[PDB]
């Protein structure tokens, strides 16, 4: 079939058709990055630490 | 240790003794264009240490009463200097950001500001105050230049999202009774390999004091602030005559 | 390459540092046993919000606590599964008599930022990639289902846009096109990632053409050319005049999403399509209120 | 041909299925993806994001609305007075409606984990303090004083170097999951109360102000998680968009 | 033509027949037909204990 | 029989749908194909052959049709004035209609690669000259003289033994893929402008004619593609074909 | 498509079938069910009592 | 003169990058490119008229009847090919009618 | 079944009849010869070379 589709996710589809975007949603992967918008900091600290010192 | 820092890029240098580390944003650094993402095919030119230093803008003043200002970007650079001129004379632009904000006080001051980098921060009108006309803000609110624009309505931060929940973008704090700078990096936000510096502005800084400014009769009160930016990892390509407007 | 600038140049380096990485994570996090503690130096309590990062304080830091064991799954929060359900998107009328279509067809321009409900949930991001699902109900204005024939043709940009019924352009020889009756189950197809660009974005800040920007040109600020997918277009096949009036309403649901950099969502009403205006004498607070703070 | 039956479940629309459908372009190949910093797989690393929480929702006007960011404390009597009260319901109308975990939490109907708040101290580098910041479990009352205050779970904050102390709000629940409470039968599923109030005093020297203000950020721990997903209480149209 | 939405606990319940709420842009809904067979679908365990 | 359930896509008729279908004649065999010289399996193949351009695309008489095939060279003043200029859009309204290259985008929406103009000279053999071709990239306005012209990239060509020369219109876009430019918000698509100067004279001996003429070919590179086909915006048929 | 035959059974509603249904919640995941005293199987349990 | 097309490339002219081109050129078929049903014929059958009152009617299959699938047919001199023909029938109001 | 379809191209057909002219479209083979068209000239010349000396 076309490898045609919008998308390390959405591995388990059913199609029926030669175009890879008809397929079914399917189950994604399950990660997450939490620190790329909690912790942004260039220096990473120490919960026991003091941050600023 | 964190409390120090010096920054040196191209010819210029900053020191500060009162720092609060630096945000990366997003977790990313500048970087060049690869050749899978690359569309054009004539070769870019990368004038290295001419565009990337330090540049400042202006000096604006707090008080007591203040809303905020906001700046684009890079639509305050398009005239200043070596990046100024090749972009106005190429078509296409992509460079990072490096953004550092100074306000200093006493010991006896207190306040507290917010610095945040909002990606495709569109501005919206009053719709005439009942919602009924359908109007567009001017050029000079949308790219106000080097100068800046001062907010009307911060609560909503003049198009229509509260202000609460701007954390969520790459942001710092300046607190007068811990520090007094703010730095933050900025890779290069967008859907494109490469854009128009004329055209497109990337994303926008937000200043606005969340507590307000305060200080005994006797003290200084002219407490200004101001802006220092630096591109980083800058390209030009399309190269033909010098446009302005 | 002689010189000892070039050789030790990092320009060119086209490869991104990231800070961070993903890890797998199918449940939430375990708690752990902890007891008490007195010491001089370590303080997981007291933070500096100056840095511009979350507290790092967790529950055993702070409290004693029991060891527990979490098996709640966190598979309902992903995009895929926020996202794809179908929900209003357009909506078209075909009168016998009126103002709006009254000649039996109609042209609806293809968008998202029609209905609040879906644009306040497309608008928490700045840049989505999806494939679509577009799911075409039609019935007259009390319910009923009557025996018609109806046609719908996808006009890509660029395309000649029907100016009537009997138009040569419903020769539909290469757009797609699709014929239906009323009494049949609502007609769905499936649409790809058309956009030019890698993503569509929901804001843009800048002007479309170049030159002065004066005031008679400000409909332009915004407008971003590379989301403007085309023309639905809908007619009743015939020669003469229908015998019923018709409505047709469009939902759309997304599959394989893909979103960057979040914002904050709406706070105020919403006034007109592809546009941030808002009601600029009646700005209301964005929960409810109290009297007093020290009390409920 | 093959014999086969309907089953009366036919010729229904359900908008939640997911299934097939006829592509309308045949061989049609999109884009290709570049790379695009931010990209965001879960929602619950938005929901670990501390954004301000409006516990100061008193005035309402369009001049004063900046003024429900923060809370002011100054120099009292030294009784040990209360400063300020609200709910721990992140889904309940409130001050947990201005964060992006209310926005993103009033999507689910049921909710699950720890919570955080973090206040931060801005007022001059020479004033002092203590405060003592107190989580009430459900079933008490609202505490009369800081006596019954403190025997509930609770931090004791000193302004220093360091402007901001975080108090953790853990999971104390009978049930697995809470649905969202209101005022009936469904405030079975209230989480408690947290009360602020004055340990020692407010003392400042001569020569610098007498009245400092206090900022709070709300956010998520690691064991949160919702399901059920449904649709927000709040539709932000009043009639036509044209 | 008819439609069913279900509506779980604290969304807002439609009050008209044009009410917005009938956007069903989260909730669950199905459209179907009096000249369809029944509609039936599947429920799971919701309860919270 | 079997249990089958219909779902929301049954008994529509979708034209670009490709599926099986009952055939009418059985055990029917085709007559065989034997060699024919001259096969296309690709369009790209017709996409990279040259056409004439109609730069001079002036006169509308029917008598005078057969003029807008080439546009004039003669001798000037030496001041480096300015020939002719044309947009650079295949698939836009102007010269780029008369080409096969133009015809075949128009029934395409997006478009990508390089392309390439070939310019021949049909003066005398005593005939010289030397002329400056430039391509603009988009943002650029009208150059007003050949000193602003010759900031982009372009060629200079001289008269001799080979009587052409071929200037390549490079690729350079922001987006991967450009749409089909009009006036209005999508005249975000412009290619650029193309422009031809004089650069020293047209010099002719005695007994030469004083006047030339110049036929431009137009056509692909090797990576240009297009996607998303649809229908052509010209319909030849203005009412019942008889 | 595939050619196929309706059989004189179709569009009825058994109450007593067993079938398969289309679930109206995707990626539902229901409460941990804990350990509770007293479950019964099967009716002759209580018949014996 | 030759009658060749032009062999110039962009590395010839100017200055270039390394560029991966990633493109696809599977829409550009023969197949992508006929594959899309056209409208090829009309049939009436009115109740009282001049052209087929009787209630039977008779086609000539033929091609050239309508402009827009006729010019893409005739771009080519030689054409083999399948075919696959649709009928839609409905009264001249569009009304479906038992028949 | 019987070969009497209509077709190095067309290889990914799907059928459910005898007769090989009833299957789906499918997908073709990639290939091109723009010479053909482009450069049908006899003796082959370099393009650095001059075409005509
Ligand atoms: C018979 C076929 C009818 C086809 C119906 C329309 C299909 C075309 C859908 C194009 C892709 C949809 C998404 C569109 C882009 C953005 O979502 C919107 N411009 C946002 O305003
Ligand atoms: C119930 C069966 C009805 C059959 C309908 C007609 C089928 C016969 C089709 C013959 C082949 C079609 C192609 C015809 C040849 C050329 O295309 C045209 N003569 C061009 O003018």
């Amino acid at each position: 079939e076309n490898s045609n589709s919008a998308t390390t996710i959405n591995y388990t589809t059913i199609n029926y058709y030669k175009d890879s975007y008809a397929a079914t949603a399917g189950k994604q992967s399950l990660k997450q990055d939490p620190d790329k918008f909690a912790n942004p900091v260039k220096d990473i600290f120490t919960e026991m630490a003091a941050p600023l010192k | 240790s964190d409390r120090v820092a010096q920054l040196t890029i191209g010819n210029s240098t900053i020191t500060t003794q009162e720092a609060a580390n630096i945000i990366v944003g997003y977790g990313e650094w500048p970087s060049y264009c690869s050749d899978s993402d690359a569309t054009a095919v004539d070769k870019p030119t990368r004038p290295d240490v001419s565009v990337n230093r330090f540049y400042t803008l202006d000096t604006k003043l707090w008080e007591k009463s203040s809303k905020g200002w906001y700046w684009k970007f890079p639509d305050v650079l398009t005239e200043t200097g070596v990046f100024g001129q090749n972009a106005q004379f190429h078509y296409l632009y992509r460079s990072g950001f490096c953004i550092h904000v100074q306000c200093n006080a006493s010991k006896f001051h207190q306040g507290a500001l917010l610095v945040a980098v909002l990606p495709e921060y569109v501005i919206g009108t009053v719709a005439g105050g009942t919602g009924t006309e359908d109007s567009h803000p001017p050029y000079k609110q949308t790219q106000p230049g080097a100068d800046g624009f001062e907010l009307q309505h911060p609560y909503v931060l003049d198009a229509g999202i509260p202000i609460s929940q701007l954390t969520v973008c790459p942001h710092q704090w300046i607190n007068l009774r811990t520090n007094n700078c703010a730095t933050i990096i900025v890779p290069y936000i967008n859907a494109l390999p490469f854009d128009s510096a004329l055209n497109h502005c990337n994303f926008g800084l937000l200043v606005v004091p969340i507590s307000p400014l305060d200080y005994d009769q006797g003290a200084t009160p002219v407490i200004p602030i101001t802006i220092t930016l630096a591109p980083m990892c800058s390209e030009f390509a399309g190269l033909r005559q010098a446009v302005t407007q | 390459d002689r010189v000892a600038d070039v050789i030790e140049s990092s320009i060119g380096d086209s490869v991104s540092r990231a800070l961070t990485h993903a890890l797998p994570a199918p449940t939430g996090q375990d708690t752990q046993v902890s007891s008490h503690r007195l010491d001089t130096g370590k303080v997981p309590a007291l933070q500096a919000a100056e840095i511009g990062a979350s507290s790092n304080a967790s529950d055993e830091s702070m409290i004693e606590t029991r060891c527990v064991l979490n098996s709640h799954s966190t598979a309902e929060t992903t995009l895929d599964s926020f996202f794809s359900r179908a929900g209003l998107v357009g909506e078209i009328d075909l009168p016998l008599k009126g103002t709006t279509n009254p000649n039996g067809y109609a042209n609806w321009d293809i968008d998202i930022t029609g209905y609040a409900q879906m644009r306040r949930k497309v608008e928490l991001f700045t840049y989505m990639r999806f494939d679509a699902e577009f799911t075409f109900v039609a019935c007259t204005p009390t319910g009923e289902v009557v025996p018609q024939l109806l046609q719908y043709m996808f006009v890509p940009p660029g395309a000649p846009k029907p100016d009537s019924r009997e138009s040569l352009a419903w020769q539909t020889a290469t757009n797609p096109s699709v014929f239906v009756k009323l009494s049949d189950p609502p007609a769905q197809v499936s649409v790809p990632f058309m956009s030019p660009a890698s993503a569509y974005q929901w804001f843009y800040d800048g002007y479309p053409t170049f030159g002065e920007h004066k005031q008679e040109k400000d409909l332009e600020y915004g407008a971003c050319p590379n989301n403007m997918m085309g023309t639905f277009s809908v007619r009743t096949v015939g020669t003469s005049k229908s015998k019923y009036p018709l409505v047709v309403r469009i939902y759309m649901r997304m599959k394989h999403v893909r979103a960057w950099i979040p914002r904050p969502m709406r706070n105020q009403n919403y006034l007109f399509k592809a546009n941030p205006n808002y009601a600029g004498n009646s700005i209301k607070p964005t929960g409810t209120s109290r009297t007093a703070i020290t009390t409920l | 041909g093959f014999p086969t039956e309907l089953k009366p479940g036919t010729n229904q629309f359900l908008t939640t299925d997911d299934g097939v459908s006829a592509p309308i372009l045949p061989n049609f190949h999109p884009t290709p993806c570049i790379h695009i910093p931010g990209e965001v797989r879960n929602l619950l690393e938005l929901c670990q994001v501390e954004t301000i929480l409006e516990v100061n929702n008193v005035p309402t006007n369009a001049t004063s609305l900046m003024e429900r960011l923060r809370f002011p404390v100054s120099a009292q009597a030294g009784k040990g007075e209360l400063c300020a009260v609200f709910r721990a319901d992140p889904g309940r109308n409130g001050p947990w409606q201005s964060t992006l975990l209310g926005q993103l939490c009033g999507y689910y109907t049921q909710w699950s984990g720890s919570l955080e708040v973090t206040f931060m101290f801005t007022g001059s580098f020479m004033a002092t303090g203590k405060m003592l910041i107190a989580y009430t479990p459900p079933g008490g009352p609202l505490p009369k004083d800081r006596a019954t205050a403190m025997l509930g779970t609770h931090v004791i904050w000193d302004f220093g170097l360091q402007s901001s102390v975080t108090l953790v709000i853990p999971w104390i629940s009978n049930t697995h999951y809470r649905a969202h409470a209101r005022d009936g039968v469904f405030d079975y599923y209230t989480t408690g109360l947290v009360s602020i109030w004055y340990q020692t005093n407010y003392v400042v020297p001569i020569g610098a102000p007498n009245t400092a203000y206090i900022i709070a950020l709300a956010a998520a721990q690691k064991n949160f998680t919702m399901k059920l997903c449904k649709d927000a209480s709040d539709i932000l149209q009043t009639g036509t968009i044209q």
